[PDB]
C-alpha cells in the first residue's frame, strides 16, 4: 500500500519500447475490487491517466494511446508492469502507479478509498537518441535604469547544467528559468541576472556552463554590443 | 462508452470476476427478513385486568 | 469525451482566508468527483477522494461539495503548508479527465515586471537558428501573459515559454518567453516586438528591436 | 416466496457463462444505471449455443 | 422519569417492582442487537469464523443468554404466570421464611438485601409452587374424568 516501488529505465531511446515495474508491499493487491492504474504527468501542463487494470483483468486504457500502451499483471510476482511502443519526445513525461478502490456493494470490514490513495515515487522517461553538448549564446542589453543580461544554453541533452555567474561570485539578483524541450528533443533554457546600468562595460559578467554529462564546461562573456 | 456524439461504442468479451457469474442466477433472489409485529387502532380496550 | 475546468486558473491568497475552488465537468457525473493536492515536485496528495468524503490524515479545514457538472473546494482557514496547485479529476468510468489546474501561491502586494528583451547572438546566427528572448522579472500574481510581433504580426505555435517558482526574498516570479525561428525567417523580418499584459500595469508595454542596427 | 431457491451450478467461467440459466422469451442485458464505460455487461440468452 | 436499567437496585422493593420491564429489557436489548448482524453482515463476511474460535466461544457466549432468558420464561411457565409480571398465587406465606411485617418489608428493604435473607428458602417456595400448581391440575383432572 504505502510502498509501492517504481522501477524501470529513465532513459529510453525513439521508436523503442518503455516497461515499467510498480511493486507493492502490503500485499492489498489479492484484495477483490481494486484498481491499479498508470498515470502520467506532462511539466507544466494537468496529469493524464493512461490506463488501468481492474482486479478480474486489464479492461481499458486512455483512447489517445488505446493501441500503443499494454499493462500486464503478474499476479504472484506481486506486480503490475506498463509497456508503451513507438516512444516519442512528446511522451517524455513523469509517470506514477496509483492504486484505488470502487466497490459496487460497498460491503467490507473497513471504508475504502475511491481516490488515489496509494501513490509511488515518480519516474522520469526522457526520449532523445543521444546526448548533445550545450550551445551557449549571450545576450546583451544601453537604458537608464538598471539593465539585464544573461545567457542562453541550447540544444543540450540530457539535464542538469550548472549555470554560475562569475564562478560564483555574482549571487543577488540572478534567476535561472527551467529547461524548455523543444520539438527537435533537445533541451533549452535561459539564466539571466539584473545588474545597475552603472555597472555595465565596468564589471566583467562571465557565466559557467557545466555540463556533466558531455563533461563540457563552457565559459561565456556578456558584453553591449 | 466514449463521448464522441455515438460514433464510437466499442464491446469487448471482458474476463469478469466470478461473482459476476453468481449475479448472472442471483438477479431474482433476494433475502428478507420478517416483522411480524404490527401495531393498529381497532377502538376497543381490555377495561378488565388479569 | 469529459473535459473539466478550474476557476480560477491562477490564485492568489492569505493564510486564514476562506478560499474556493470551482470545478466545471462538460457532463454529469453523479457525485463522483475528488480533489488533489500537488506541492511542486511530489505525487498527488489525495485530499477528498468524494463529493463531501474526507480522507484521514488530512486536517478538518478541507471541504468539498457539488452535484451534477458544479463542483466546490473550499478552506475554512488557510495555513502555511496549502500551497501548490491543486486538481480535480472525475472517476466515472472511462477514461479518467483531470482538471486543468489552480497554481495557489500566498498573496503579495503588486509589482509589475521588470521586461527586457534580448536579440540573437552572432554566433547563433551562424547555428542556422535564431531564438529571442523576452524576459519578466519580480512581477506578481503568477498569471500573465506574453505575445510576439514579428514584423507586426502575431506569432503562435513557435513561442516558448518558461516559469521560475515564486523566489524566496521577494516572492516573485519570473518568466522568460524564448521565440525559435529558423535563420531564414529572421532575414526577411526587420521588427521584432515583444508584448507584456500584466496587472500591476496600467498599459501594456511593448518592448522591440531591428535587425542591423 | 421460497424457502430454498433453485438449483444454481457452481460454474467456473471467464469470457462466457457456461451451463446456466435460460431466460425465457428474449435475452437479457444487464449494466448498472450508470451505463457509462464503467461496468461489466452481463448478458443471458434465451436460447443456448452448444 | 425512569432511572435506567437497574436503577431501582438500590430502592425500596415497592419502587423497584414499579420498574421491573426496565431490568426486564436488559434481556432483549442485549441480544437484539447482537442476533440483528446487520453490522456484522459486512465486516469481513461473518467476522472471520474460520480458525476464529473466538467466533465460536463469542457465538457461545450468546447462546448462555437466550438459554437463561429460558430459564425464567419456564419458570413462570410451570407457574402458570407466563403472560404477566405480577402474579398472584396459592401457597400461603410459611412465617419461618421471614418474620418481617408488609410494611417494614416493601418500605425499608431493597431486593438485594430480601434475596440475601430468603435464598436459604427459596428452593422449598419453588417446591411449593410447582406442586401447588398440581392442584390447579388436579381440579382440571376432575373436570377431565368427569
Ligand atoms: C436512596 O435512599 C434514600 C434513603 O435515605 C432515599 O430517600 C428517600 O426517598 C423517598 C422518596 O424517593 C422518601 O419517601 C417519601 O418522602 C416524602 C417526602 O418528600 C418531600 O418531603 C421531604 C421532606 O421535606 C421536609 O422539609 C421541608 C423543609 O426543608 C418542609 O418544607 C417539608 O414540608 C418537609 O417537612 C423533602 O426532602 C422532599 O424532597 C424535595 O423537597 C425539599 C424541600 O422540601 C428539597 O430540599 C429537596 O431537594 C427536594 O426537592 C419532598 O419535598 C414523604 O412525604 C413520603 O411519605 C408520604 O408522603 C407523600 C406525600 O408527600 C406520599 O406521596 C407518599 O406516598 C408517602 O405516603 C415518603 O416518605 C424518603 O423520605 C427518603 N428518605 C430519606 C431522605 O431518608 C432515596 O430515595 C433512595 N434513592 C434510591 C434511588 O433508591
Ligand atoms: C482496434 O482498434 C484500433 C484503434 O481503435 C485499430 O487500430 C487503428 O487502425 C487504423 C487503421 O484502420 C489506424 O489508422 C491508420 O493508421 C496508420 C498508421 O498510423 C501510424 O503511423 C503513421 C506513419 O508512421 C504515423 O504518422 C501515425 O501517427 C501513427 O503512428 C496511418 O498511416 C493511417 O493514415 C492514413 O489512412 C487514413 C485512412 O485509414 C487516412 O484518412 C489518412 O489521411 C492517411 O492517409 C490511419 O491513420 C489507427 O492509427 C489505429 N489505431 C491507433 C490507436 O493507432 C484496429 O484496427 C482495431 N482492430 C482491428 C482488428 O482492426
Ligand atoms: C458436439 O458433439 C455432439 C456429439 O459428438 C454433436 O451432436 C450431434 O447432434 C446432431 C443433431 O442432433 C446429430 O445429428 C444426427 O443426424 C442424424 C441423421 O441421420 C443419419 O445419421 C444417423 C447417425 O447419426 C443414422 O442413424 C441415420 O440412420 C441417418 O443415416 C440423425 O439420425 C440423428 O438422430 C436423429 O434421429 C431421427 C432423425 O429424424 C430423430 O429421432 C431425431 O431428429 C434425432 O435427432 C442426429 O440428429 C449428430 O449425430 C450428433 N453427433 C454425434 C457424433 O452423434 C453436437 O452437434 C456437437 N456440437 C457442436 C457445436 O459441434
Ligand atoms: C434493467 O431495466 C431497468 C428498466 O429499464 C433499468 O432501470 C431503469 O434505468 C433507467 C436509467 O437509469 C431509468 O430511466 C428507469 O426509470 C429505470 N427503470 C427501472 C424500472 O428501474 C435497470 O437499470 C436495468 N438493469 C440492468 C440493465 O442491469
Ligand atoms: C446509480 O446512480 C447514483 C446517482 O445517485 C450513482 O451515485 C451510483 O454510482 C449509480 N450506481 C452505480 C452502480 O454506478
Ligand atoms: C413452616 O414450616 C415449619 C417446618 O418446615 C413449621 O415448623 C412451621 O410451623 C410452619 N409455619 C406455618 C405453617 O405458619
Amino acid at each position: 500500500q504505502v510502498q509501492l516501488q517504481e522501477s524501470g529505465p529513465g532513459r529510453v531511446k525513439p521508436s523503442e519500447t518503455l516497461s515499467l515495474t510498480c511493486a507493492v508491499s502490503d500485499d492489498s493487491f489479492g484484495s477483490s475490487y481494486f484498481y491499479w492504474s498508470w498515470i502520467r504527468q506532462a511539466p507544466g501542463k494537468g496529469l493524464e491517466w493512461i490506463g488501468y487494470i481492474a482486479y478480474s483483468g486489464g479492461v481499458r486504457y486512455n483512447p489517445s494511446l488505446s493501441s500503443r500502451v499494454t499493462i500486464s499483471r503478474n499476479i504472484h510476482e506481486r506486480q503490475f508492469y506498463l509497456r508503451l511502443t513507438s516512444m516519442t519526445a512528446a511522451d517524455t513525461a513523469v509517470y506514477y502507479c496509483a492504486r484505488h478502490c470502487e466497490d459496487d456493494y460497498g460491503y467490507y470490514s473497513a471504508a475504502q478509498s475511491y481516490g488515489l490513495d496509494s501513490w509511488g515515487q515518480g519516474i522520469a522517461v526522457t526520449v532523445s537518441p543521444s546526448t548533445k553538448g550545450p550551445s551557449v549564446f549571450p545576450l546583451a542589453p544601453t537604458s537608464g535604469g538598471t539593465a539585464a543580461l544573461g545567457c542562453l544554453v541550447k540544444d543540450y541533452f540530457p539535464e542538469p547544467v550548472t549555470v554560475s555567474w562569475n564562478s560564483g561570485a555574482l549571487t543577488s539578483g540572478v534567476h535561472t528559468f527551467p529547461a524548455v524541450l523543444q520539438s527537435s528533443g533537445l533541451y533549452s533554457l535561459s539564466s539571466v541576472v539584473t545588474v545597475p546600468s552603472s555597472s555595465l562595460g565596468t564589471q566583467t559578467y562571465i557565466c559557467n556552463v557545466n555540463h556533466k554529462p558531455s563533461n563540457t564546461k563552457v565559459d561565456k562573456r556578456v558584453e553591449p554590443k | 462508452g466514449g463521448s464522441t456524439n455515438s460514433t464510437t461504442e466499442t464491446f469487448r468479451p471482458g474476463g469478469g470476476d466470478m461473482r459476476d457469474n453468481w449475479r448472472s442466477e442471483l438477479y431474482k433472489y433476494k433475502v428478507v427478513k420478517i416483522e411480524p409485529l404490527g401495531v393498529a387502532p381497532t377502538r376497543c380496550k381490555r377495561r378488565v385486568v388479569g | 469525451d469529459i473535459q473539466m475546468t478550474q476557476s480560477p486558473s491562477s490564485l492568489s491568497a492569505s493564510v486564514g482566508d476562506r478560499v474556493t475552488i470551482t470545478c466545471r465537468t462538460s457532463e454529469n457525473v453523479n457525485n463522483c468527483l475528488n480533489w488533489y493536492q500537488q506541492k511542486p515536485g511530489k505525487a498527488p496528495k489525495l485530499l477528498i477522494y468524494r463529493t463531501s468524503t474526507l480522507q484521514r490524515g488530512v486536517p478538518s479545514r478541507f471541504s468539498g461539495t457539488g452535484s451534477g457538472t458544479d463542483y466546490t473546494l473550499t478552506i475554512s482557514s488557510l495555513q502555511s503548508e496549502d500551497f501548490g496547485t491543486y486538481y480535480c479529476q472525475h472517476y466515472y468510468g472511462t477514461p479518467l479527465t483531470f482538471g486543468g489546474g489552480t497554481m495557489v501561491d500566498i498573496k503579495r502586494t503588486v509589482a509589475a515586471p521588470s521586461v527586457f528583451i534580448f536579440p540573437p547572438s552572432d554566433e547563433q546566427l551562424k547555428s542556422g537558428t535564431a531564438s529571442v528572448v523576452c524576459l519578466l522579472n519580480n512581477f506578481y500574481p503568477r498569471e500573465a501573459k506574453v505575445q510576439w510581433k514579428v514584423d507586426n504580426a502575431l506569432q503562435s505555435g513557435n513561442s516558448q515559454e518558461s516559469v521560475t517558482e515564486q523566489d524566496s526574498k521577494d516572492s516573485t516570479y519570473s518568466l522568460s518567453s524564448t521565440l525559435t525561428l529558423s535563420k531564414a525567417d529572421y532575414e526577411k523580418h526587420k521588427v521584432y516586438a515583444c508584448e507584456v499584459t500584466h496587472q500591476g500595469l496600467s498599459s501594456p508595454v511593448t518592448k522591440s528591436f531591428n535587425r542591423g542596427e | 416466496t421460497v424457502q430454498c431457491t433453485h438449483g444454481i451450478k457452481p460454474v467456473v467461467s471467464t469470457q462466457l457463462l457456461l451451463n446456466g440459466s435460460l431466460a425465457e422469451e428474449e435475452v437479457i442485458i444487464r449494466s448498472e444505471n450508470i451505463t457509462n464505460n464503467a461496468k461489466n455487461i452481463l448478458v443471458q440468452l434465451n436460447t443456448p449455443v452448444q | 422519569v425512569f432511572l435506567g436499567f437497574l436503577g431501582a437496585a438500590g430502592s425500596t422493593m415497592g419502587a423497584a417492582s414499579m420498574t421491573l420491564t426496565v431490568q426486564a429489557r436488559n434481556l432483549l436489548s442485549g441480544i437484539v442487537q447482537q442476533q440483528s448482524n446487520l453490522l456484522r453482515a459486512p465486516e469481513c463476511q461473518q467476522h472471520l469464523l474460520k480458525d476464529t474460535h473466538w467466533g465460536i466461544k463469542q457465538l457461545q457466549a450468546r447462546v448462555l443468554a437466550v438459554e437463561h432468558y429460558l430459564r425464567d420464561q419456564q419458570l413462570l411457565g410451570i407457574w402458570g404466570c407466563s403472560g404477566k409480571l405480577i402474579c398472584c398465587t396459592n401457597v400461603p406465606w410459611n412465617s419461618s421464611w421471614s418474620n418481617r411485617n408488609l410494611s417494614e418489608i416493601w418500605d425499608n428493604m431493597t431486593w438485594l438485601q430480601w434475596d440475601k435473607e430468603i435464598s436459604n428458602y427459596t428452593q422449598i417456595i419453588y417446591g411449593l409452587l410447582e406442586e401447588s400448581q398440581n392442584q390447579q391440575e388436579k381440579n382440571e383432572q376432575d373436570l377431565l374424568a368427569l
